[PDB]
């Protein structure tokens, strides 16, 4: 995240850390707890580690630094990427995980409310991002959870700054035009949630974008809305 | 690796 801040116990409990383990352990990807074995995330993140072998998942965490062998994680039983996911384009860039054994609830561990397949035309005022990803181009991962508050931009806007690649309607985009607030590597799966009478709700998945904050160049997020049939298809019983 | 990934190894 470029321009955040560091968040508190309990604001985003439903955010996870999708880490992998060969030699060493490192954190990749975020991503969002929506039922009690029910991960949602980018299809992007499983790019080259399609095997649940190598994932380690950290919820109810704040602080990576926090994390040691004892620290609990769960493990994937299943990886569900959309069928028409495409790596150069990035359309349908989404992926649920179920977990190995459900997680309790607790403050610091829930899931977030999903939209509803109407919400594609909702307008949400008060959005904001979340991760552990790089705080500026060319940085590094850290520790502390960053949130950033970003406005969402219009797909005719999001086109504009992207004429080498097509933005479509199941794609949100979200930026400052002067730039300075944004996801980053490292925020990749993570979830773009909005605040709307007292509840929040997952309208994106943290996707694709040009550098990291620069002027005119908002990111691009999977929009959540417009892929609700398919994630009530794939998580049913 | 697409152009404008946010995947680490990228």
């Amino acid at each position: 995240i470029v321009g955040g801040t560091n968040s508190s116990w309990g604001e985003w409990p439903w955010q996870v850390s999708l880490q992998v383990k060969l030699t060493a352990q490192r954190h990749l990807c975020g991503g969002s707890l929506i039922g009690h074995q029910w991960v949602l995330t980018a299809a992007h993140c499983f790019d080259g580690l399609p095997l649940q072998d190598v994932w380690r998942i950290y919820s109810g965490i704040l602080n990576l630094s926090d994390i040691t062998k004892d620290t609990p994680f769960s493990q994937i039983k299943e990886i569900i990427i959309h069928q028409n996911y495409k790596v150069s384009e990035g359309n349908h860039d989404i992926a649920l995980i179920k977990l190995q054994a459900p997680l309790n609830y607790t403050e610091f561990q829930k899931p977030i409310s999903l939209p509803s397949k109407g919400d594609t035309s909702t307008i949400y005022t008060n959005c904001w991002v979340t991760g552990w990803g790089f705080s500026k181009e060319k940085g590094e991962i850290q520790n502390i959870l960053q949130k950033v508050n970003i406005p969402l931009v219009t797909n005719e806007e999001c086109q504009k700054r992207y004429q080498d690649y097509k933005i479509t309607q199941r794609m949100v985009c979200a930026g400052y035009k002067e730039g300075g607030k944004d996801a980053c590597k490292g925020d990749s799966g993570g979830p773009l949630v909005c605040k709307h009478n007292g509840m929040w709700r997952l309208v994106g998945i943290t996707s694709w974008g040009e550098g990291c904050a620069r002027r005119e160049q908002p990111g691009v997020y999977t929009k959540v809305a417009e892929y609700m049939d398919w994630i009530l298809e794939k998580t049913q019983s | 690796c697409p152009a404008y990934s946010x995947y680490l190894d990228c």
